[PDB]
């Protein structure tokens, strides 16, 4: 039986909302703050991750920096190289740069990385109740997506399968007293905490898939 | 050329 509310901001799991700036790494973030949550539940401490070690050294394994990417990918380079430094240590300058990972930072590791089935709304619940945040992509190609507030998050014009930003899912939840309606996605962005509500967004649960949310969502095993 |  899962909870009728999870927040894995409440529990010490997410590091406040960063701002990815004019580039295409939103793969990036969302890779960083799945580990962030995986690397917490493991050792009890939370540390921020670097995007820009992403961004600049993962071509091989088939992300393209501030031209985009993909969060398996980020997985699979951390496991291939052994490691992905802190924040700290490799700042993030949102631009394409040298690779400089440096095994003597490391605060991160994982084995690969685990996915949610394709479209499986309850399948993606499962996962954000039992393991922690959940990186997963979805359709934010809009001004309403551009210019959200607040509220549930629905826009007709939304892609299930045609997906363009990486985001992270840090619970979900209801508004109201009845747990089975208005259902929402509590999702963490990266265009920083002025966007949106304090940088996240809700976005409408079991209404179909929304925006793709539960379409290619998964987390790195460490 | 992917998510952005
Ligand atoms: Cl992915």
């Amino acid at each position: 039986d899962l909870p009728k509310s999870v927040d894995w901001r409440k529990k010490g799991y997410v590091t406040p909302v960063k701002n990815q700036k004019q580039c295409g790494s939103a793969w990036a973030f969302s890779a960083t703050g799945a580990l962030e949550g995986q690397m917490f539940r493991k050792t009890g401490k939370l540390v921020s991750l670097s995007e820009q070690n992403l961004v600049d050294c993962s071509r091989p394994q088939g992300n393209q920096g501030c031209n985009g990417g993909f969060m398996a990918r980020a997985f699979q380079y951390v496991k291939e190289n052994g490691g992905l430094d802190s924040e700290e240590s490799y700042p993030y300058v949102a631009v394409d740069e040298i690779c400089k990972y440096r095994p003597e930072n490391s605060v991160a590791q994982d084995t690969g990385f685990t996915v949610v089935a394709p479209g499986k709304e309850k399948a993606l619940m499962k996962a954000v109740a039992t393991v922690g945040p959940i990186s997963v992509a979805m359709d934010a190609g809009h001004s309403s997506f551009q210019f959200y507030k607040s509220g549930i998050y629905f826009e007709p014009d939304c892609s299930s399968k045609n997906l363009d930003h990486g985001v992270l899912v840090v619970g979900y939840g209801f508004e109201g007293a009845n747990s089975q309606n208005s259902k929402y996605w509590l999702v963490k962005n990266s265009w920083g905490p002025e966007w949106g509500s304090n940088g996240y967004v809700k976005i409408a649960k079991d209404k179909n898939n929304h925006c793709g949310i539960a379409t290619a969502a998964s987390y790195p095993n460490v | 050329t992917a998510h952005e």
